[PDB]
RNA sequence: AGGACCGAACCGACUAAUGUUGAAAAAUUAGCGGAUGACUUGUGGCUGGGGGUGAAAGGCCAAUCAAACCGGGAGAUAGCU
RNA sequence: GCUCGCCGGAAGACCAAGGGUUCCUGUCCAACGUUAAUCGGGGCAGGGUGAGUCGACCCCUAAGGCGAGGCCGAAAGGCGUAGUCGAUGGGAAACAGGUUAAUAUUCCUGUACUUGGUGUUACUGCGAAGGGGGGACGGAGAAGGCUAUGUUGGCCGGGCGACGGUUGUCCCGGUUUAAGCGUGUAGGCUGGUUUUCCAGGCAAAUCCGGAAAAUCAAGGCUGAGGCGUGAUGACGAGGCACUACGGUGCUGAAGCAACAAAUGCCCUGCUUCCAGGAAAAGCCUCUAAGCAUCAGGUAACAUCAAAUCGUACCCCAAACCGACACAGGUGGUCAGGUAGAGAAUACCAAGGCGCUUGAGAGAACUCGGGUGAAGGAACUAGGCAAAAUGGUGCCGUAACUUCGGGAGAAGGCACGCUGAUAUGUAGGUGAGGUCCCUCGCGGAUGGAGCUGAAAUCAGUCGAAGAUACCAGCUGGCUGCAACUGUUUAUUAAAAACACAGCACUGUGCAAACACGAAAGUGGACGUAUACGGUGUGACGCCUGCCCGGUGCCGGAAGGUUAAUU
């Protein structure tokens, strides 16, 4: 749950910890585990690319099966897990035959219950269909955006997608972000919403807890120099400017979406 | 106090040796230029 | 089989100091100065085939040369092999 | 338990004195701060000059930085000494 | 040579990196050495580095590099697939003693071990570029069992003391032994075993995974240390004989126990937390193609092989980086005694040094210190500097508070030594003996011996008992920043930067955005509870009015308006 540490120190005063006693305690599965070393924001010329990235713990990568298509096979699950490539928690689930896969766990689901996954599956949490059998106004995620791609909408922990309406070949849904978007109907989804839904309510408390996540600190452009930032320069606390990013564009208020090749599967924008 | 050469076998070849030198155009090119002064030592290998 | 003249040039010279005459009269070791790239099987050959003993191992270690001043100019030794024949307790050279 | 406390190693550098053709092109002595962490350190690797990197001082990039060093344009130009 | 002094978690010892003959011996003192020099890391000559087990090489991979084809690019070239490199990581094996002027886990002595190739003998399903297991992994904490090691006792050898005493409850020294091999202990983990079946492991599998029965209920894995052996050996205080004053040869006593005890081992363990903690090979195993009474595999025995390169010496330094024989810098390992919490500190051991100019004198003045009448901040920009406080146990402790703090608040008392309680206590350890048995590295009882606080009472010395070294000054009001951190290497450490938190805004994934003529890459193997940018800066109470100007967002009736025609 959500609870308080007590303000043995200032650096714990402010600390809100989200602890799940349902996560396995032990080793993660080691055949689903692969290496995934750390890029620190640079890319393959070796310039930071992205700032404010860098250090943290180590981290291994759990593949997480989201294209969910071994269809007609039920599957039950054995343990929840501690994922910290990502905000939701992985259920780990074992076939009828003898296989083991990682898929995100839905809100309510626990230890021992039965998935399955295809056009037949029944109509309850954790059982992906084709979004033609899915209903008109059921929750859904994990969500496929090219069939047999894999999931791709609602993958954070609390997040779910509505499907608001079903037109011939095409599904109208409701994204978390407030976007009314169509996707062909032969996509895959997830019943059920997200879990961990109390993600969003830790508290890290203090600049350690977010050094540990591998994040670097943020210099605000205003307290540069002016060769470094438009923001840069002033004696004393100067701004007089219309804000930008570092490279000179306007950053409160100018849209940057550019791309008519999708701009046809966009029923409204999320205002 | 710590001065700037921290000397290192390894890291002296990897970075100024023959076969780093020949590893681009640019270095043979400073290859050639050393020959042609006529340097009695091309590289730090020896 | 390590032919006749490769045996014929492995062997160099001996090698004659205190601590070579202490090995002789102590260990029943001889010291030679062998050809630089020569290996301790082909030093037991040659030793075997052209002094008419037998030989139970071979010691190599490579000695290197001596930085020298020869009126102010730099100048150098040659690197050498020498090796520790040891015999068989009957053979005397 | 803890970016918890006192305090050696270790990391740093607040004050004073000395030195200032120095023992030292940044140190010594007496004190001083952190000292399980946003810690420190070895080895190897990557980012290249209007470029890098920067918990941001225009700081650092080989005792060199409001644009490194080396060679070249080059005997730049100099109504000035 | 004999005294004196200094370090002793180093100023001792051993390595890595780096250096390269500085190592040892003989010889010389021109130059070098901040002086002399017979000396030297100086000159000259000669000598010296011995490996199947140490390291490299080698097999395997990380970050990253290169990269057949490929994709891209005026050219040069960029990226990258298959691959192939790349340790700072994974992978077989040796110890003790002796010896040189200089090497030694390399040589010698003794005793071992590993891998591979052959050859026989016996038995037999072998086979991979494929499958599975394993390798294989965090932080913190706690305890138990041990050992290294130390102390004391016992034992053995020696001593009977330059000055009162010293045949004893006295003094000095020694009391050491490895790998390997056998055993399998404290502890840790784990239910085994046999059938039958199967949408899984790209095909197959007897292997792994899954399912259903029966059955046994103890079987397996791992594991420090001890014990035995290794070892009737070696070593050993000394004693005896000598060159020749360096050291040579022979012999050789005791070689036990108790207690204390690691930061080392069991332990890659166990408990717990969230920030969720490499890879590949060696290794074990399963089969496919294939070979099929051949190969190949297993076991026993014999034999052969284990190449090549490093190995000297310095290594917190006069040998490396600093132009110097330079108060500087430099990663790892070892870790004795007394006191102490301690790897602080003081004095010492082992060991190493006295820092490559000295001799006098005892002016001013400068530097580093000690003490100071009376006063006590009057000094000064400012208590700068100095002085002072300082330990342990106990008593006691305010405003305020986010209820944790403030707090070691403040302040005070006791502190040595001797005796008794108690010829050494509480506690710890624990022999002999006795008993039991699923009989031995076992259990129960038992207490010898060893070790051993803390307290009370009484006495006693000094001016002073936390006596040295070591070791908080304290309190009150207020500005700023919430806090821990970061910063101008070399005049600025702060109120500056960051920060957790807040808000605005962009981004629907081939995301926005960034590096790139591009291909690509990062964002991210992430998906709006996510990611980027901007401002503010814990927390509490809050965040008012203005859209005229500039910017942004939306609109598209009208005016104006490019190439083009
Ligand atoms: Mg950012
Ligand atoms: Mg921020
Ligand atoms: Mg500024
Ligand atoms: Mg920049
Ligand atoms: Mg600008
Ligand atoms: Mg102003
Ligand atoms: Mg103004
Ligand atoms: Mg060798
Ligand atoms: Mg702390
Ligand atoms: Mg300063
Ligand atoms: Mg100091
Ligand atoms: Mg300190
Ligand atoms: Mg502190
Ligand atoms: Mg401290
Ligand atoms: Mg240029
Ligand atoms: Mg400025
Ligand atoms: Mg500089
Ligand atoms: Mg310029
Ligand atoms: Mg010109
Ligand atoms: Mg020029
Ligand atoms: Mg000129
Ligand atoms: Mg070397
Ligand atoms: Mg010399
Ligand atoms: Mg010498
Ligand atoms: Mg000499
Ligand atoms: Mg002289
Ligand atoms: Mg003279
Ligand atoms: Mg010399
Ligand atoms: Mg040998
Ligand atoms: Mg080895
Ligand atoms: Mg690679
Ligand atoms: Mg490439
Ligand atoms: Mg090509
Ligand atoms: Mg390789
Ligand atoms: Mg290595
Ligand atoms: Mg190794
Ligand atoms: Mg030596
Ligand atoms: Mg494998
Ligand atoms: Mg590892
Ligand atoms: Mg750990
Ligand atoms: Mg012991
Ligand atoms: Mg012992
Ligand atoms: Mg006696
Ligand atoms: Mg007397
Ligand atoms: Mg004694
Ligand atoms: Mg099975
Ligand atoms: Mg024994
Ligand atoms: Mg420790
Ligand atoms: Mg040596
Ligand atoms: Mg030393
Ligand atoms: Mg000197
Ligand atoms: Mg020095
Ligand atoms: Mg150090
Ligand atoms: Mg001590
Ligand atoms: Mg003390
Ligand atoms: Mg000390
Ligand atoms: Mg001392
Ligand atoms: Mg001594
Ligand atoms: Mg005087
Ligand atoms: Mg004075
Ligand atoms: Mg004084
Ligand atoms: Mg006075
Ligand atoms: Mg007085
Ligand atoms: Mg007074
Ligand atoms: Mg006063
Ligand atoms: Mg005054
Ligand atoms: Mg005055
Ligand atoms: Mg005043
Ligand atoms: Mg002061
Ligand atoms: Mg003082
Ligand atoms: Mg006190
Ligand atoms: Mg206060
Ligand atoms: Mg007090
Ligand atoms: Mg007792
Ligand atoms: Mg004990
Ligand atoms: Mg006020
Ligand atoms: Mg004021
Ligand atoms: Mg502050
Ligand atoms: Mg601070
Ligand atoms: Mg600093
Ligand atoms: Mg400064
Ligand atoms: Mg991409
Ligand atoms: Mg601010
Ligand atoms: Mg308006
Ligand atoms: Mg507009």
């Amino acid at each position: 749950a959500v609870v308080k540490c007590k303000p043995t120190s200032p650096g714990r005063r402010h600390v809100v910890k989200v602890v799940n006693p349902e996560l396995h305690k032990g080793k993660p599965f080691a055949p689903l585990l692969e290496k995934n070393s750390k890029s620190g924001g640079r890319n393959n010329n070796g310039r930071i690319t992205t700032r404010h990235i860098g250090g943290g713990h180590k981290q291994a990568y759990r593949i997480v099966d989201f294209k969910r298509n071994k269809d007609g096979i039920p599957a039950v699950v054995e343990r929840l897990e501690y994922d910290p490539n990502r905000s939701a928690n992985i259920a780990l689930v074992l076939y009828k035959d003898g296989e083991r896969r990682y898929i995100l766990a839905p809100k309510g689901l626990k230890a021992g219950d039965q998935i399955q996954s295809g056009v037949d599956a029944a109509i309850k949490p954790g059982n992906t269909l084709p979004m033609r059998n899915i209903p008109v106004g059921s929750t859904v995620h994990n969500v496929e955006m090219k069939p047999g791609k894999g999931g791709q909408l609602a993958r954070s922990a609390g997040t779910y997608v509505q499907i608001v309406a079903r037109d011939g070949a095409y599904v109208t849904l409701r994204l978390r972000s407030g976007e009314m978007r169509k996707v062909e109907a032969d996509c895959r989804a997830t019943l059920g919403e997200v879990g961990n839904a109390e993600h969003m309510l830790r508290v890290l408390g203090k600049a350690g807890a977010a050094r540990w996540r591998g994040v670097r600190p943020t210099v605000r452009g205003t307290a540069m120099n002016p060769v470094d930032h438009p923001h840069g320069g002033g004696e004393g606390r100067n701004f007089g400017k219309h804000p930008v990013t570092p490279w000179g564009v306007q950053t409160k208020g100018k849209k940057t979406r550019s791309n008519k090749r999708t701009d046809k599967f966009i029923v409204r924008r999320r205002s | 106090m710590k001065r700037t050469f921290q000397p290192s076998v390894l890291k002296r070849n990897r970075s100024h040796g023959f076969r780093a030198r020949m590893a681009t155009k640019n270095g043979r090119q400073v290859l050639a230029r050393r020959r042609a002064k006529g340097r009695a030592r091309l590289t730090v290998s020896k | 089989m390590i032919r006749e003249e490769r045996l014929l040039k492995v062997l160099r010279a001996p090698h004659v100091s205190e601590k070579a005459s202490t090995a002789m009269e102590k260990s029943n070791t001889i010291v030679l100065k062998v050809a630089k790239d020569a290996t301790k099987a082909e030093i037991k050959a040659a030793v075997q085939k052209l002094f008419e003993v037998e030989v139970e191992v071979v010691n190599t270690l490579v000695v290197k040369g001596k930085v020298k001043r020869h009126g102010q100019r730099i100048g150098r030794r040659s690197d050498w092999k020498k090796a520790y024949v040891t015999l068989k307790e009957g053979q005397n050279l």
